[PDB]
């Protein structure tokens, strides 16, 4: 009955084990940069370092690990006929100029060739017939027809692709399976410090972490390593606060690991100030595009008029610099005109099907009919089935009633339609200006190289380089897999030394679980107890902090220098509280890391928009003290570099080069 | 989130894999060992992404729509095969709609990587292994933005403030 009584329901946690590890190349997560990273590395081993011990280590089981975790429903990045300058060119409008236009094009010379690797495993991609009718991949491969045959996609935009990707994940993870095998891959393990060398200054040596299935403390070394572990999610009050904290757009745990591992370690930070909120259903967050380009069904307000042709005027300051000009508006301008339909009670902002649908089926037979209700169901059952849940829950087919439209609480990407993460280096080209590139201590520059030298980054990890998506993502880890395997044959004799001992790192990584014993003694109940603090509720205190005065949905998205300094005081006596986390079990213990990962990167985060003086992305956050853009002062990127020794940030301002014109 | 039904559980007796926790990307499934049953031990941790849904050799697991802003009766029921995948979705009134999607084109398990594709080349370039060639940009610039900094446009001297030698 007494709650101390009751049995904790996570694994275990006791004393740990401390189980270490000599490696020449680790890799830090399995999602879709590493196992692209994975699948480059080994060929270049195999023939260059055969002896060479690679090994891949993750949070989850690596078939189904990562935002690709339930499928996709298409490829957002596939040129083919295209050419990678128009790439560079819509990449950088839609993330308002500023950009690395060099790791973008980089970026666009690799991808389809990732895209045609994994037709070749087996993902089903559509193709277009010869009358211009979808085939789905089954049918395509039954009609002979493919991209490796050069035969025209689906296409639903000049970038993306359709594919029947519920399994995508899992195809992937087994190319990088079938390279690796399950002796260079161990599941279950979640990494949370990364160590840097003792002797030489300013290079990586290693990285602790714990098993999730028994107690034990994994200390790796290392001599080169990529840290791809996603973006940041739930780092923001979410629009559901019961059970629905597990509903976001982004996978909910991505807890900014990559930005933190790195950051904490002084690689140099970019573009953190950016973030992303997409506009996707109301409280299911699925993808609204097909309903939108299949049938005709537009968004209206309260009034049922298009928002979009009434707030145009909003546009004219921006249009005017060059920057959405002709119906080509970048998406946070395109949520920055529904804000104020919002903010004026003019909602809900609202897609009506149910009269687009019986239009639309008046001009199709009814064959033709249960093709294209097929193809749009599917955006959901093979990319965000929490909406089909929705649906079946509220009635709400869409033959019979609509949908609300609502922009989403922040997350923080670099992946995807955002670009915030860590400064990479560029591949050393003529094309490419000398401060693009890193440049190790031996001279040489390594492509995709953090300032920490032996350091990689890729997918959500380097940032300035947005909209990679599930297919750049891949591109980007094979481009480091290389370079890792490139690396360590010129840096073959290293041996790598940590200022910490064992028994120290140990200490730190289970010091929750210690706090908790030491004190659990106080209270009848584990949770309310003045000694420590529940992982839970640092999560809530934290999302709370980073809604009123980071700019959260509570409060439209607005902040300010006044809001931030109230932020910044809370958040570092949330710092503080952090020593005094606990944990009942393993789960605990993984959600108690997770959360610290979690306020290091948003905090970070809001260093960034203190220090940039303009409203960069409107609609997605507005400083109130600076609510236009300021090309004069601010064109270019914001970079931080953290001091270990000092621990200390510098924010400054870092140059921005165009490449692409026009 | 995700539950699980007792009468369908049978905790993975062989092939000591617990398909359930095994698979969740977010270590919520865990087996209680005495009860040979298993649950999700943090449901507001649940991205709904039917992973365990999807892998349960049983079909014990369901999903419960979100209970802080779904309504009950509504369900999303798959049945993923070696090569397809057929939905069912029950609505809360009591429709019924059924779908088919192709998952994969070749049998699971059999991708090998590197048959037939070239050998790594020159570790040198930024080739990788599969290519052969790469784009260079149409047109390249060099042009560095270049920031004002100073805090002031005055100029108390008669002649532009430009030359600023001391
Ligand atoms: C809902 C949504 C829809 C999308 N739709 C599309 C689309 O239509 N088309 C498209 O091309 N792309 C789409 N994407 C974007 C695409 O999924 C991402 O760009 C891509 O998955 C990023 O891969 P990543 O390298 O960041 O690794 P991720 O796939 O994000 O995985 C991260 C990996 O790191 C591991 N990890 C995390 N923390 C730790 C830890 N600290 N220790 C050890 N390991 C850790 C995790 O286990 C995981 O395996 C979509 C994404 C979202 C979720
Ligand atoms: S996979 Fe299914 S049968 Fe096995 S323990 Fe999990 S819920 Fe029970
Ligand atoms: S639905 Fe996905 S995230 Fe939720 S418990 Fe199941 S496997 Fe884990």
């Amino acid at each position: 009955k007494i709650p101390s009584k009751e049995t904790p329901r996570g694994v275990a946690i006791a004393e740990p084990i401390i189980v270490e590890h000599s490696v020449d190349l680790l890799m830090v997560g399995g999602g879709m940069g590493n196992c692209g990273a994975a699948f480059e590395a080994v060929r270049w081993a195999d023939k260059y370092a055969p002896e060479a011990k690679i090994l891949l280590v993750d949070k989850a089981s690596l078939e189904r690990s990562g935002a690709v975790a339930q499928g996709l429903s298409a490829i957002n990045t596939y040129l083919g006929d295209n050419n990678a300058d128009d790439y560079v060119r819509m990449v950088r409008t839609d993330l308002m100029g500023l950009v690395r236009e060099d790791l973008i094009y980089d970026l666009g010379r690799h991808v389809d060739d990732s895209v045609h690797l994994f037709e070749e495993w087996g993902l089903p991609v559509w193709i277009k017939d010869e009358h211009g009718h979808n085939l789905d991949g089954a049918q395509a491969k039954a009609a002979g027809k493919s991209l490796r045959n050069g035969d025209k996609p689906v296409r639903s935009g000049r970038w993306q692709i359709m594919i029947n990707g519920e399994s995508y994940k899992v195809i992937v993870a087994e190319a990088a399976k079938n390279a690796l095998g399950q002796d260079r891959i161990i599941e279950r393990i979640f990494i949370v410090k990364l160590l840097l060398d003792k002797n030489t200054p300013n290079r990586i040596a290693g990285a602790v972490g714990f098993n999730l299935r028994a107690n034990e403390v994994h200390i790796f070394k290392a001599n080169a390593m990529v840290v791809a572990c996603g973006g940041a999610v739930n780092v923001y009050r979410p629009r559901s606060v019961g059970e629905g904290m597990g509903r976001a757009w982004y996978p909910v745990w991505n807890a900014g690991s990559t930005y933190t591992m790195c950051a904490q370690v002084g690689a140099e930070m970019t573009m953190m100030e950016n973030r992303f909120v997409p506009a996707r259903f109301k409280d299911g967050y699925g993808p609204v595009g097909a309903w939108f380009l299949l049938f005709k069904a537009k968004a209206t307000n309260c009034k049922g008029e298009d928002y979009c042709a009434t707030n145009r005027a909003m546009l004219k300051p921006y249009e005017e610099r060059g920057y959405a000009k002709g119906h080509v508006i970048p998406t946070c301008l395109r949520n920055h005109m529904m804000l104020r339909e919002m903010r004026e009670g003019r909602g809900p902002i609202y897609m009506d099907t149910k009269t687009a649908l019986q239009t639309s089926f008046a001009t199709m037979s009814p064959a033709q009919q249960k093709h294209l209700e097929a193809e749009a169901w599917e955006d959901f059952l093979d990319m965000c089935v929490g909406q089909a849940n929705l649906w079946a829950a509220t009635n709400c087919a869409p033959e019979e009633r609509g949908s609300e439209i609502m922009p989403t609480e922040p997350y923080l990407l670099g992946s995807h339609s955002g670009c915030c993460g860590i400064w990479a280096s560029g591949p050393d080209e003529a094309w490419v200006p000398e401060d693009y590139k890193v440049r190790a201590a031996n001279g040489k520059v390594y492509n995709r190289m953090t300032t920490v030298e032996g350091l990689w980054t890729c997918a959500d990890g380097v940032g300035a380089s947005g909209h990679k998506f599930s297919s750049g993502s891949h591109a980007e880890g094979r481009i480091v897999g290389k370079q890792m395997v490139r690396w360590y044959l010129d840096h073959k004799d290293f041996k790598p030394e940590f200022v910490e001992t064992a028994e120290e790192l140990k200490t730190l990584i289970y010091r929750p679980y210690y706090n908790y014993e030491k004190g659990k003694g106080a209270s009848t109940c584990p949770v309310v107890n003045p000694e420590y603090i529940s992982p839970k509720n640092f999560m809530m205190r934290l999302i709370k902090c980073t809604d009123e005065y980071g700019g959260g949905v509570g409060t439209y998205y607005n902040t300010s220098k006044a809001l931030l300094d109230t932020g910044f005081w809370l958040m570092e006596m949330l710092e503080e509280d952090s020593l005094k986390l606990a944990a009942r079990d393993l789960h605990e213990l993984l959600r108690c890391w997770e959360n610290y990962h979690r306020l290091w990167t948003v905090r970070l985060h809001m260093q960034h928009i203190a220090f940039r003086e303009e409203s960069r992305y409107p609609g997605f956050y507005y400083r109130a003290d600076f609510l236009g853009l300021d090309d004069s002062k601010w064109k270019c990127f914001v970079n931080s570099k953290y001091d270990p020794a000092k621990k200390e940030t510098k924010i400054f301002k870092k140059p921005y080069y165009q490449i692409i014109p026009d | 989130p995700t539950y699980v039904d007792p009468s369908k559980c049978d905790g993975c007796k062989g092939g000591e894999k617990t398909a359930c926790m095994y698979i969740c990307p977010n270590d919520l499934m865990i087996l209680d060992p005495e009860e040979m049953k298993a649950f999700n031990q943090e449901p507001e941790a649940c991205w709904e992404c039917y992973s365990c849904i999807k892998i349960c050799p049983q079909g014990a697991i369901t999903a419960r729509p979100y209970a802080d802003f779904a309504p009950m009766g509504g369900t999303c029921i798959p049945l993923r095969g070696s090569e397809d995948i057929m939905w069912t979705i029950k609505f809360r009134n009591g429709s019924v709609k059924r779908f088919k999607f192709p998952i994969r084109t070749t049998p699971e398990g059999s991708i090998k990587p590197f048959e037939g594709k070239p050998e790594a080349g020159d570790l040198e370039n930024e080739l990788l292994f599969t290519e052969t060639a790469l784009t260079v940009p149409q047109v390249a610039l060099g042009q560095k933005a270049q920031i004002a900094d100073a805090e002031t446009s005055q100029c108390w001297f008669d002649l532009p403030c430009e030359g600023g030698n001391r």
